[PDB]
């Protein structure tokens, strides 16, 4: 079999120029799951560019002007991260891929938190006057709390242990940007700037399937590993989850002051925390009460909260 | 005679969240080459896989609904539990639903991915009172 003595172009590159080189084979696929992640994403493609944003100047121009700096502050700081992921994270992924086809749906990963970034520019560029940009900008790279956070993950993606940077790949998508998307669905539940939330929608419609997706291919290796390596990494995992609720938290209290809003960004914060361990294959230790938000605000994430022609009847 | 007839793709979370419970499961197959025929009242327990497109088609697994087309198997359905996750928004979990509607049986719970300690003992009480009620 041509695929057992041949090794992808990316394996080649950077692990093993012994053997020669194959195409990526998507006539024979090793893991279906893989075909399944690649369709949604490619037939879930969207820009910014689709959702019109002027629609929110009404509800935009009633808010003050520490609101509409709270909003450019918070959606700048996530722009960062999707920058992080984009340009760091998820390209990091493609060389430690199982799979053929994952090493492509890496490239999309990377592509589509690339459009996340450029959708908050888009909201900007309707909302927002260079001032209230420019000062965005200025507060993100000034302020240490929100900075910390990235300075903790970009380590696991530079360094060798592969594990350990999928973790990372998967924190990102699965728990760290939840704190700010608090923000638009607070303001929605309020009827203001209902196009922004249809753009976060998107973004989470992606974020979700990228965080199942690197805690999937996280579950396969681990599960390849002795009994004392797996307890080893569940140790690892639970240490780096504590280090990132501790710096998130630390920062949604400097972001949200004066606002009152800190404490139910946090619970939400903690219930993306749970669906992270659970997408990792590990339970959820937060209590329902600790990850409860207000039923008004969790209606605009999913008002569900509260055909093909193969049926035969 | 409490029973589950599930789903699971190859990711296993609802297959990990229906060993938690307490009552007896048989797995609807992933091959699509094969098929199960039940002859006893169950619970029926699915994840949701439209994937948020703006549109129910490929919300219930295509394994899901060729179970479901044997009116032998059709028939023994109590009612309908659907997982998901709340990202995707409208589509959360939205294979209940659609499975509710097409049978006429309730639907009975909604949860997400393998499950908390709170979504066992919940599905647990709901599947004891579904046999006796
Ligand atoms: C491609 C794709 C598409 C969807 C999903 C996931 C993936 C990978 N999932 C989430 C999914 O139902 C959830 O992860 C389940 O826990 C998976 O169960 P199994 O692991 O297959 O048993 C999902 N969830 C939901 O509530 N509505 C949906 O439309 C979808 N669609
Ligand atoms: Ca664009
Ligand atoms: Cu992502």
């Amino acid at each position: 079999n041509y695929y057992d003595r041949s090794v992808s172009p990316v394996e080649y590159a950077y692990f093993d120029q012994s053997q020669n080189m194959r195409a990526i084979n998507w006539n024979k696929i090793v893991d279906e799951k893989d075909l399944e992640v690649w369709n949604r994403v490619t037939q879930n493609f969207w820009l910014p560019e689709n959702i019109p944003v002027s629609n929110d100047l009404p509800s935009w121009n009633e808010l003050d002007d520490d609101w509409q700096q709270l909003i450019t502050r918070t959606f700048t700081g996530l722009t960062l991260l999707d920058t992080v992921q984009s340009s760091i994270g998820d390209v990091a992924q493609i060389k430690n891929s199982l799979t053929e086809q994952e090493q492509v749906i890496y490239a999309n990963f990377a592509f589509m938190v690339g459009v996340h970034a450029r959708s908050y520019g888009t909201i900007f560029s309707t909302l927002c006057t260079s001032e209230q940009i420019e000062e965005a900008h200025e507060w993100v790279v000034d302020n240490e709390a929100l900075q910390a956070r990235p300075k903790a993950l970009i380590p696991f993606y530079t360094a060798d242990d592969p594990l350990k940077s999928k973790i990372a790949a998967a924190l990102m998508p699965g728990f760290l940007l939840y704190g700010g998307f608090y923000l638009p669905f607070y303001l929605s539940a309020r009827g203001k700037l209902p196009n922004t939330s249809d753009i976060i929608r998107l973004i989470l419609r992606d974020k979700v399937i990228h965080n199942f997706y690197s805690g999937y291919k996280y579950q396969l290796k681990v599960a390849k590993l002795s009994p004392e390596k797996q307890a080893e990494m569940k140790q690892f995992v639970f240490d780096l989850l504590d280090k990132m609720i501790g710096l998130e938290k630390t920062y949604l209290h400097q972001l949200y002051d004066g606002f009152g809003l800190a404490d139910e960004a946090i619970r939400f914060s903690l219930y993306n925390a749970g669906k992270f361990l659970q997408n990792l294959g590990y339970e959820s230790p937060f209590t329902k009460e600790e990850t409860r938000i207000a039923p008004e605000v969790f209606a605009q994430l999913s008002a569900r909260a509260d055909l093909d022609e193969d049926w035969d009847f | 005679k409490e029973l589950i007839v599930y789903f699971s793709t190859q990711s296993n979370n609802t297959h990990r969240f229906v060993q938690k419970l307490d009552a007896e499961s048989i797995r609807i197959p992933i091959d699509e080459e094969e098929r199960i025929k039940v002859d006893e009242d169950y619970v029926l327990i699915v994840p949701t896989y439209s994937g948020g497109k703006v549109d129910a088609h490929g919300a219930v697994p295509k394994q899901v609904i060729h179970f479901l087309n044997d009116p032998d198997n059709r028939k023994h359905c109590l009612g309908v539990i659907s997982s998901g996750n709340t990202n995707f928004g409208d589509s959360f979990a939205i294979a209940g639903p659609v499975i509710s509607y097409k049978l006429k049986v309730p639907l009975l719970y909604q949860f997400e991915l393998i499950g908390t300690k709170e979504d066992v003992e919940e599905v647990n009480r709901i599947i004891s009172e579904t046999f006796n009620a």
